[PDB]
């Protein structure tokens, strides 16, 4: 019921609407035309189709869906592929079996028909329960566990358990009653993607991302449920980061969220995802997909599916939290969404502010990247996950002075700067050390200490040397090495050493693929120790670069050796080599 | 007394757009009548009637217009301007943007209901600020002072210690004491904040045990924008009836007051206003006087309201409208350099641009020294001279640097490096950092000083 | 004698003269799109308002 | 009396102003004077505090009566006037103590009093100064911050949906600014005996 009235473009206007209510999704046209509603002025209401309105005719009707934009979590919400409005671009090209996208598809987010293993927890038909308890869980696949928890805002007394068994979707695997009345509930579970998921309690974050690169693992850490910058436009890093944090970090899940971007870019990214694999630590093998959900929405896709991507992908990623799991969400292009978002506001006539961006640009990007944290769960059992998103930035040339990049730069406590500079000299990593930093470091700092004492202030040591790189960079500048002291040189030398052997990895190498936190301590402690060492010391810089050969020798191949002999092994052997330049740098003194 | 009466509640919501939710059919409405508007599901969430026309009105609802049903909302006129229950019982304790209390406590029993935004004071009875303030910090107290009852800003850019000094300023806050009924009472206004930042602010404030007498209005930025506007005029009115109604000097402190201009911005953009600089609303300046424009001391009150805001460059620029139009109603500029953080300075104040338009009525003979003003110009002046030798030897050479440039450089390294730096924790008193300010001026020769008389400084006497 | 004059040259472009213009451009910037495009959008959308 | 704030105060003739205005400052008086009977301005950006020499030239100016107007300016410059010049004080040719309080006048209203009582203030204040010269003195007066007196004009513009000319001001703020500055001037008064009093009218423009 309800009929259009005018089609200018994107807006239309439909009469015999007066129930409607704001920001409530629609469905426009015989062709099931998808749009939001905007203004509810008079009886009628007004709204922006998403795909495009050629060929709707006058009359034609227009069906309410008494929900605002929406995502239908539950089973089989992992591996699958999505587009910005949770559309299962898999389910869609194999039900339709040609390419194109259907205008109109009517194809439900996750399959409703598909068998999942189901077996209830230990909860009896008569007990209490309550909004976020977790009465099940399932098997959705192998090692990739997926707790049911009682959906927020419904709670009573439990009247029905359904035993273990074989189930899909459609069946009512639960029931129960407040009051007299009773509700029953299926394994499905709609959440708008604007209103965040509930929390008990946001707790402080307090365990680090070990992304496997000692480069952001020790000189930039980030902490679980914090939130993350890349300045990604060129290099591969950006990829090169997904690709360490599908496969190594220690996030139980991972989000990607791709908005905007070149087509053939989420081609060869989507592509890249299912060659990815990853071996557990038990040993066994798996496949990356099976913890990762991917929300891909390309240039072509509707501006407004490039706007609500984004919030789609966090609100997966809160879903995912409420079982305290710990997820890590990935904006490929915040830059592509503030543009889709300058469109809309151009298409909406809102008053332009700075650059052209709508004012409430800032605002929004605050309001989304404030959702990442480490929270407590809602109800029991007790168990706490975290949400931390790593959404990369694409500055104009660079020039950190865009409204995006300056609101982003304002929100997010870690930015990371991958340099072009790096890359042009083949550099792995290509984290810039000079414009990094990690504010969560002071946070981070009791974990740090508790694994090791030493290392926070090898770290501080670590900075010092940073800062007086440049400082001896601009020092042969103009005058040469000639000038440098023998402590000048000892620290220039040590300088270039952790540059082009800590601080650097190797990727491709199968020996530097993945760096443990262990390993990479380690490292430090026979940098820092062995450059103190020699430090005071001052001895003739030229002698002691003689005779330390053997030392620079061990110390490069401290970050040679591969992960295979382990933690035990590798430890004793960067020891023992710490403990032989210990020995060489005091005996020869 | 007048009878009472029951509100009408309405159902004739015929309109909806952007933030603004139009009615039809309005008995008698009332301009700025605060609305709590009921949705169709039950929910409720406040709002003000920003025009009314005719029989129509134009409500800003303040929660957002989502969810609002053109045939099932209902609006409630209340026919009262917005009021917030203000009382003395209201001291140590935290309250959400609109004041919802958020300590696990119960609701403020109000010892009188005060209207936001209250009528400004006759400047005939307005006085003139006379007493210096112990903030506990050295260089904001020796140049560029505060007086109990001067408005200051910290101008600070994104990412430097400013929420650290202001914490500091605010647990160090203190009377010269050269009385702890009527001490300083701190209302800590947090417009726009992040949440590990509220985390910090409500433990380090718990933490030096002077929750007796400072009172908390957090906003986080996950609350409505519009809501972020109100939480600044309630913090001002419960200041107002804390220091005049009730005796008690008031610190009023508001963080991020960039992002209270933001949500102006966003409000007028709403709305389609006339925008003035950078896109932000033609009426910045009356809005911001009418935040600002309270701190002084009024003649038959014994109360004194003194504010420090603390403002952000969005980037790094004086000119933003924002900073230049706080400038003009300020009072003067507490200023915070990006350049001394790349030095590791804790404390990161640059002096140059940092001047106290009251400063030449804090100083006297009552307190301090009667040199403070001659040694105060002379360290604010000779900066300026080594900044042009640091240039000249930037753009000449070491060897441009003569008998007399020389000089004034050393002067610039041993003053940016002995005299800003203070401890984190470091109550410096004036005299003591006074002398080394002397031997900073001292520098130079005591006969090249051409502003300063010699024998002013002649009068203080070394050891 | 040479090289001093060349090096003063280059440090005299590489602080004044370069730091002298950007920000001169960065104005021009500010000037025409912060006030000229917000105009003109102001503009319109006042008539378009005059039309409604 | 009474008289309509906005139509001037009628004169027999205006005529060229040829005295002076002894400020006592160096630069005012000696690089760039300014005669007893015209109109100056002073843009003092932010942060300049404008007002310092506003207050000196009120109080040290050779002109017999002060009519400081400012509009939209700090409460606290007003208790500093208001403080000050009773304590401060001037002699006379007749050798006796006086203060300049005897004769300075304050139709200021300050930045968080209502808005559009701006305009009104302005031109109270040079209505006021228009009399006192019909008087015969030579009065003078400074408006602080006359550019508070735009956003007067385009607060209220905007509600009325009037056409932004320029930055959203109106297209008349040229010419109503023309209409106030154009009232100062030496000018016989009418009427015997002959007054031959001026008016002066220092006025500060804040720009953004």
């Amino acid at each position: 019921y309800g009929y259009v009235r005018k089609v200018s473009g994107p807006v239309v206007i439909a009469d015999g609407m007066n129930g409607a209510a704001m920001y409530e999704l629609v469905r426009v046209g015989h062709d099931n035309l998808i749009g939001e509603i905007i203004r509810l002025e008079g009886d009628s209401a007004t709204i922006q189709v998403y795909e495009e309105t050629a060929g709707l005719m006058v009359n034609d009707p227009v069906l309410r869906t008494h929900k605002p934009l929406s995502v239908e979590l539950g089973p089989g919400i992992l591996g699958n592929i999505f587009d910005g409005i949770q559309r299962p671009l898999k389910t869609i090209a194999i039900r339709s079996g040609d390419v194109y996208i259907p205008r109109g598809v009517s194809v439900p987010a996750l399959d409703k028909d598909t068998l999942w293993e189901f077996q209830p927890k230990k909860i009896g038909e008569g007990d209490l329960l309550t909004g976020g308890d977790l009465y099940a869980t399932v098997f959705e696949n192998s090692l990739m566990q997926h707790h049911v928890a009682l959906p927020p805002d419904a709670m009573g007394k439990v009247t029905y358990v359904a035993p273990a068994g074989q189930y899909s979707l459609k069946d009512t695997v639960l029931e129960l009653e407040f009051q007299g009345v009773k509700k029953s509930f299926t394994m499905l579970q709609a959440w708008p993607v604007r209103t965040p998921r509930p929390v008990s309690s946001k707790l402080a974050a307090d365990t680090p991302l070990l992304t496997g690169q000692r480069v952001l693992d020790a000189l930039f850490p980030s902490v679980l449920g914090g939130t993350c910058a890349i300045p990604g436009a060129f290099g591969c890093g950006k990829t090169v980061i997904s690709q360490a944090l599908s496969k190594y970090s220690n996030s139980d899940t991972v989000v990607y969220v791709g908005c905007g971007e070149r087509g053939n870019e989420m081609a060869e990214v989507l592509m890249d995802f299912p060659q990815l694999t990853m071996t557990l630590p038990d040993g066994r093998e798996e496949s990356v997909m099976k913890r990762t959900t991917l929300v891909a929405n390309t240039s072509n896709m509707p501006v407004a599916a490039r706007e609500a991507s984004i919030y789609t992908g966090i609100t997966i990623a809160e879903y995912f939290r409420d079982m305290g799991y710990n997820v890590s969400m990935m904006a490929d292009s915040t830059s592509r969404w503030a543009e889709a978002l300058r469109e809309i506001s151009g298409r909406l006539a809102e008053m332009p502010a700075d650059s052209g961006y709508p004012a409430y640009l800032a605002a929004r990007l605050a309001s989304f990247y404030e959702r990442a944290g480490k929270v407590k769960c809602l109800g029991g059992p007790e168990r706490t996950g975290s949400v931390t998103i790593v959404g990369a930035v694409s500055p104009p040339g660079g020039d950190f002075s865009d409204p995006v990049t300056s609101a982003t730069l304002s929100i997010v406590q870690v930015f990371w700067g991958l340099d072009k500079k790096l890359a042009q000299r083949k550099h792995f990593p290509s984290v810039n050390w000079l414009i990094s930093y990690s504010k969560y470091s002071t946070a981070l700092e009791s974990f740090y200490e508790q694994f090791d004492p030493d290392f926070i202030n090898i770290r501080t040591k670590a900075r010092e040397v940073l800062q007086r790189e440049d400082d001896l960079n601009e020092i042969v500048q103009l005058v040469g090495k000639d000038a440098l002291a023998e402590g000048d040189k000892i620290t220039l030398e040590t300088a270039k050493l952790l540059r082009e052997d800590y601080l650097a990895q190797n990727a491709f190498t199968p020996y530097d693929k993945f760096c443990p936190f262990y390993k990479s301590v380690w490292m430090m402690r026979n940098i820092i120790h062995f450059y103190n060492l020699a430090n005071q010391a001052v001895i003739t810089y030229t002698l002691i670069k003689h005779r330390l050969g053997d030392l620079f020798y061990r110390l490069v191949s401290q970050k040679f050796e591969d992960p295979a002999e382990g933690e035990p092994a590798l430890v004793a052997k960067f020891k023992k080599l710490h403990e032989d330049l210990t020995a060489g740098f005091r005996a020869l003194e | 007394e007048g009878t009472l009466e029951v509100a009408m509640e309405y159902r004739t919501v015929t309109g909806v757009a952007g933030p603004l939710v139009i009615l039809d059919k309005v008995k008698g409405p009332k301009y700025y009548e605060i609305v709590n508007i009921r949705l169709g599901d039950g929910t409720m969430r406040r709002g003000q009637v920003l025009e009314v026309d005719g029989e129509k009105a134009v409500v800003q609802v303040f929660e957002g217009t989502s969810g609002i049903d053109n045939k099932f909302t209902t609006v409630q006129f209340t026919g009262e301007v917005l009021k917030t229950p203000v009382s003395l019982d209201m001291l140590g304790r935290i309250f959400n943007g609109s004041g919802k209390p958020i300590d696990n406590g119960p609701p403020i029993l109000p010892e009188a209901y005060l209207d936001i935004s209250g009528s400004s004071i006759n400047p005939s009875e307005r006085t003139y600020p006379e007493e210096m303030i112990q903030t506990g910090i050295s260089t904001i107290d020796v140049m560029n002072s505060i007086a109990r009852g001067q408005k200051i800003p910290l101008f600070s850019a994104a990412g430097l210690p400013h929420n650290e000094i202001a914490a500091q300023i605010c647990r160090q806050a203190g009377l010269v004491k050269r009385g702890e009924e009527d001490n300083f009472a701190i209302v800590f206004a947090a417009m726009g904040v992040n949440m590990e930042t509220a985390q910090f602010f409500k433990r380090d404030f718990e933490e030096n045990g002077s929750m007796e007498r400072v009172t908390l209005f957090l906003n986080l930025a996950n609350d409505p924008t519009i809501e972020r506007i109100i939480t600044p005029r309630i913090a001002l009115t419960t200041a107002e009836y804390l220091a005049y109604e009730c005796g008690k000097h008031v610190l009023v402190i508001l963080t991020d007051m960039s992002s209270y201009a933001d949500a102006l911005r966003e409000v007028s953009a709403a709305r389609e206003e006339v925008p003035g600089r950078r896109g932000y609303p033609g009426y910045m300046y009356t809005d911001l006087a009418q935040i600002y424009e309270r701190a002084g001391r009024i003649e038959g009150r014994k109360g004194s309201i003194t504010q420090i805001p603390i403002l952000t460059m969005p980037n790094d620029d004086i000119t933003h409208p924002t900073p230049d139009l706080t400038g003009y109603i300020t009072e003067g500029q507490i200023y915070i350099d990006r350049q001394l953080q790349n030095r590791q300075i804790y404390p990161p104040i640059n002096v140059l641009p940092s001047l106290s338009r009251l400063m030449k009525s804090a100083i006297g003979e009552g307190m301090t020294r009667r040199d403070h003003s001659d040694v105060s110009n002379q360290l604010y002046a000779n900066y300026a001279i080594g900044k042009d030798v640091q240039a000249m030897k930037a753009v000449v050479g070491e060897e441009a640097l003569s008998s007399e440039d020389l000089l004034y450089l050393e002067f610039l390294d041993k003053f940016e490096r002995k005299f800003v730096a203070q401890g984190a924790y470091d109550s410096r008193n004036i005299f003591q950092s006074l002398d080394l300010a002397w031997t900073l001026l001292r520098i130079f020769p005591r006969e090249l000083l051409h502003r300063i008389p010699g024998k002013t400084l002649d009068q203080y006497y070394s050891r | 004698l040479t090289l001093d004059e060349a090096i003063k040259t280059t440090n005299r472009r590489v602080n004044a003269l370069e730091n002298v213009v950007k920000p001169r451009l960065e104005n021009t910037i500010t000037y025409i799109k912060g006030e000229l495009d917000e105009l003109e959008r102001e503009d319109f959308f006042r008539l378009k308002k005059i039309q409604g």
